[PDB]
């Protein structure tokens, strides 16, 4: 019958699960208790947003909307425009795009309108140096996240363009079993409608940190002034630790708030990045949740992801869980060998699932 | 009527570039900052200074001819560029140069070598300069 | 306590999991700690020290990759137990059932 | 109306299918987001 | 033609010239050229 | 009100218009009434700080050495026990009102010489103007540098902060009064009000209509919303030096290089 | 005629003159710029009746399987 | 079905605002294609 689910909880990921796996679910029981119970604008939104890309899907919304019934269709894609609601940014409903994107009949071109930040959720800068980078890592050749305007919060006002040229039969099997080295560390500092003064003041406080390490810091001053600066200002600063070896990236961001001192962003997010790699084996803890889902829907073999311990947290178990209900995989952990760290390999048999939308 | 002082130092009596692709190929290899005012000798009729106008804070063009002087000032007249071109008129190796970060030079082959010093001693001395001599020199 | 078991008990609430062994993704920025905490532990940055620095045919090539993965493949599943097996790969071919 | 909008939708595909057609004539016989740095200015 | 190149020289604002000196004068031929106390006082 | 000038300090009654005191001190650049309306503290062209008592008639203390150089500037917390002077010396030096006399407490050095400090009424943002044509905002509790605004082709000759201390005006010599938010430091707008520099900016209190004097001998009433000049008042004869509003808002003063004091009432 | 009354206007708001007489805020001025470019077209004095079509072809240019079937109230 | 010419033009506001431009900016430069005397 249907597959069912409780609360608002991962409503995007199992939205999602659903449209790769294609089979149908319900989410129950979505704030039941809150004074304003049932689905909120933007996951609104975001179901009107896999409508436009997909075909022949089912979408019903009770009458009190506390409930969804999903009944997913086809990936089929297209070039469409999406109006985000100023409740959340636009990464908010880019980053579901990028896991359907490249099993689809037709390229994904979509255009997204609103705010261009927020300190919950990814970036254009996280998007376009750390989770892109993954789905490259997984085949996925060609895909692009311009820029038009760049839109801070209150008000917004950015634009961005999702093109993902690649259509592939579904994600390489990944084998990842070391411990990357960081060659050097590269970000961007950007603001929007203020001087460059802001910019480089972010700079100064990141380099303060990690100027004590032994690779390169080059970070970039992506200075945002005119029309296409949005309409209100903002700033904020992403640092990306890079491993060109084998082409894995760290990552971790913030964006800055009115009476913040620029200096003082520039040191959290550097600290926030030396946290976040301690904490990491072979891929973030952010970025941990899309090379989980591309290994399940991969071919039907083995493959292999090395996570640190710190890695399985609270949402790591939830997000297996889900992903049990939805794909019946199971992910076998087992200890390495080494001594000098507590990691573990996880491993993953894929589905065997296939882009069966694309013409041949 | 400034005749009188234009013709007292100058008597108002050269292989012009063809190709696009070298121009823009040395505005490319500079990599001017948005913070660095630049020293453009050879600006000629201004096709290379346009480009460099655009990524730079300001732009001095430092020039010999006063025929291509007004060449380049019609180029660039009642334009946003305009308040950040400084057009130098005259034998520029007698002079003390202002500040430059970046130094990009479609230099007259005459004046290669005293050029090339006059950068090397330049109080606080550009980090960068692309400049264009013969293949023997 | 094995993690792994414990993921995968649906009685168990995954805060009762982590803790016995040692919110959501709507919110993609991670946890983290309070900045006068993490700077203050960031003061050297020690303990991230060692994280900072032929075929004939092309045939032939892409057959020692498929052979290459299912190599692997039977590693890891000898490695786990029979029923551990048999929970991930399933009923594999020549089984009766 | 209707005859303005089907002059301007067949005027759309054909100019499509000989941009198609030019690029696989053309293939039988660097940065991607270079274009950000001018928007920048404005 | 070089009247006319002349005239668009002193037309500008953005135009200095070197005599044999080496010194920086205009196009009009004078020598071209904040304090705290002027501007407040 | 209290109106120095280049060798005396003189007192007037508002209603009257009969000056009430004269003190004799040296060139007079910046004077501020202290709370209660029985001091003043005056910033002298030779670095010295003076206060006088209004009862007594005469002066109590002199700091010969307050600056190396013309105090510029000088403003007072809302608490009124601490005072902020600017020198052409290059440095900001806070002082304590102790019983009266004054103590140095700390100095901050700048990188060029300071026209105009003002301070927050909220006590909470410190504004500093330089001659380098940009004005610094530090926290005044922490006195952690915050925002710098750029945008003056000339140095600014007055700063002002609203009442709700969200929005900064600047007032410059090249003519222009530019409105400033706070919050990221963005501006909000340029205005090309005067033909001459612009010497004072004011708020008027509880709202974010401003007034301007420049030399050109006009004082204009602004719109702080609409951004629009509302009344032109031509009275003086000549530059326009200072202007001063009062705590109510119902006038304003404005003293000019013609030796005229004019009081605008509100109708 | 119409060059007189085209011309009486723009002086009216500012618009036409020497600027430095010895002896309008820009923003107002434009706002009179767009007020003097629809007075003076007749066409889209006033035209009469049915000169115009601009109200037809725009209604015109006013006016896929499953669906959100929205139910809440 | 297909039609055998050329629909008649319509003439909307954003025709007449790019044509208007256009006369504008060709007064603006003074570049008239008139007659002149030989």
């Amino acid at each position: 019958k249907y597959t069912t689910f409780q609360g608002s909880q991962n409503f995007r990921l199992r939205i999602v699960l659903a449209t790769l796996s294609g089979k149908p679910i319900k989410i129950e029981k979505i704030r039941s208790g809150d004074l304003n119970p049932g689905l909120k604008d933007y996951e609104v939104s975001f179901l009107r947003l896999i409508e436009s890309v997909t075909n022949g899907s089912v979408i019903e919304i009770s009458y009190t909307g506390t409930t969804v019934i999903y009944r997913p269709g086809i990936i089929v894609g297209g070039a469409s425009t999406h109006i985000c609601p100023s409740s959340k940014p636009v990464g908010y409903f880019v980053e579901p795009m990028l896991y359907l994107a490249p099993f689809s009949k037709k390229k994904f071109s979509i255009l997204f309108k609103g705010i261009t930040a927020s300190h919950n959720d990814a970036g254009i800068e996280a998007i376009k140096w750390g989770l892109m980078p993954v789905m490259e890592k997984f085949g996925v050749r060609e895909c692009a996240l311009h820029t038009l305007k760049r839109g801070s919060p209150p008000l917004g006002g950015g634009e961005v363009h999702l093109v993902v040229d690649s259509l592939i039969a579904q994600p390489i099997t990944m084998h990842e079993i070391d411990r990357p080295i960081i060659s050097s560390i590269t970000g961007v500092a950007y603001s929007t409608r203020v001087s460059p003064s802001l910019v480089n003041r972010m700079i100064d406080g990141a380099k303060k940190v990690l100027k004590n390490l032994q690779c390169e810091v080059n970070i970039t001053a992506d200075v945002w002034r005119g029309e296409n600066s949005g309409k209100s200002p903002g700033w904020g600063i992403t640092l990306v630790a890079q491993s060109k070896q084998k082409g894995w990236s760290y990552f971790a961001e913030d964006i800055g708030d009115a009476g913040s001192i620029p200096e003082e962003l520039g040191e959290k997010v550097a600290c926030q990045l030396l946290e976040e790699i301690s904490k990491s084996a072979a891929v973030g803890r952010n970025q941990l949740p899309l090379a989980i889902v591309y290994m399940v829907i991969g071919k039907e073999d083995i493959g292999r992801l090395r996570i640190n311990k710190e890695q399985i947290d609270e949402r790591f178990i939830i997000l297996l869980r889900d992903i049990k209900k939805i794909f019946n995989t199971e992910v076998f952990l087992k200890p390495v060998d080494e001594a000098d760290n507590e990691d573990m390999i996880a491993t993953i048999k894929g589905i065997g699932f296939t882009n069966t939308s694309k013409k041949i | 009527s400034a005749e009188k002082h234009l013709s007292s130092v100058f008597k108002f009596n050269q292989h012009i570039l063809k190709n696009p692709l070298v121009a823009q190929g040395i505005v490319d290899k500079a990599q001017i900052r948005p913070s660095d005012v630049v020293l453009e000798v050879g600006p000629g009729t201004g096709n290379l200074t346009v480009r460099i106008l655009e990524q730079a804070k300001n732009v001095v063009a430092v020039e010999m001819d006063p025929r291509m002087a007004a060449e380049l000032t019609k180029r660039v007249r009642g334009t946003p560029v305009e308040k950040k071109l400084e057009i130098m008129l005259g034998d520029f190796m007698k002079t003390e140069l202002p500040y430059f970060d970046i130094c990009i030079s479609n230099t007259p082959y005459q004046i290669s070598s005293p050029l090339v010093f006059k950068l090397i001693n330049q109080p606080r001395p550009p980090r960068v300069s692309i400049l264009m001599f013969q293949r023997e020199f | 306590w094995n993690i792994g078991k414990l993921i995968y008990m649906d009685n168990i609430s995954p805060e009762e999991c982590i803790r016995r062994w040692r919110v959501d993704l709507e919110k993609f920025v991670p946890y983290f700690d309070t900045f006068e905490k993490l700077a203050k532990k960031w003061k050297s940055v020690d303990a991230i020290k060692e994280r900072f620095l032929e075929y004939d045919t092309w045939y032939e090539l892409q057959k020692a990759k498929i052979s290459k993965q299912l190599e692997i493949n039977n590693i890891e599943y000898q490695e786990m137990t029979p029923e551990q097996r048999q929970r991930i790969e399933g009923f594999k071919a020549g089984s009766y059932v | 109306f209707e005859a303005r909008q089907r002059i301007e939708e067949k005027n759309k595909e054909s100019s499509d299918y000989h941009a198609k057609m030019a690029h696989i004539v053309n293939t039988i016989n660097k940065n991607k987001y270079e274009r950000e740095r001018k928007l920048r200015g404005g | 033609k070089r009247n006319d190149v002349v005239d668009t020289l002193s037309k500008a604002k953005n135009i200095t010239v070197i005599n044999q000196k080496g010194e920086k004068k205009d196009v009009s031929g004078k020598t071209k050229k904040p304090d705290s106390t002027n501007i407040k006082l | 009100l209290a109106t120095a000038s280049n060798g005396s300090l003189k007192i007037w009654n508002i209603k009257t218009h009969k000056c009430i005191r004269t003190f004799e001190c040296g060139y007079a650049l910046t004077c501020k009434f202290l709370p209660g309306g029985l001091l003043v503290i005056l910033g002298t062209r030779n670095g010295e700080l003076q206060l006088f008592d209004l009862a007594s008639s005469s002066l109590l203390d002199t700091i010969e050495d307050a600056h190396d150089a013309a105090i510029w500037s000088l403003d007072l917390t809302s608490d009124g026990k601490r005072l902020v002077t600017g020198s052409a010396d290059k440095t900001v030096k806070f002082w304590d009102f102790k019983v009266l006399k004054l103590h140095h407490d700390t100095t901050l050095e700048l990188t060029d010489d300071i026209l105009c400090v003002r301070v927050s009424p909220d006590d909470r943002y410190l504004a500093i103007s330089l001659l380098d044509n940009t004005v610094k905002v530090f926290f005044l509790d922490s006195m952690k540098f915050y925002l710098s605004l750029y945008g003056h082709k000339l140095p600014v000759l007055s700063i002002d902060i609203s009442f709700d201390s969200k929005m900064i005006i600047t007032s410059s010599a090249d003519k222009n009064i530019k409105i400033w938010g706070l919050d990221f430091g963005d501006c909000h707008k340029s205005l090309f009000a005067h033909q001459d520099s612009i010497m004072n900016v004011k708020f008027l209190p509880q709202s974010h209509n401003f007034f301007s004097c420049s030399k050109d001998a006009v004082v204009k009433y602004w719109d702080g919303e609409k951004f629009e000049c509302i009344q032109k008042l031509y009275a003086h004869q000549s530059e326009v030096w200072a202007l001063a509003v009062a705590t109510d808002g119902g006038f304003v003063v404005s003293s000019s290089h013609d030796h005229s004091i004019r009081i605008w009432e509100e109708t | 005629s119409q060059l007189k009354n085209l011309k009486a206007a723009l002086k009216a708001r500012g618009l036409t003159g020497q600027t430095n007489v010895k002896s309008y805020d820009r923003e107002e001025k434009k706002k009179a710029i767009a007020e003097i470019r629809e007075e003076f077209n007749p066409f889209e004095a006033v035209g009469k009746p049915g000169i115009s079509k601009q109200i037809g072809e725009e209604q015109r240019k006013r006016a896929k399987r499953g669906g959100v079937i929205d139910k809440r109230f | 079905f297909d039609r055998t010419a050329k629909p008649v033009p319509v003439i909307t506001s954003e025709v007449t605002e790019s044509l208007e431009d256009m006369i504008r900016r060709r007064i603006q430069d003074s570049n008239f294609d008139d007659l002149q005397r030989r």
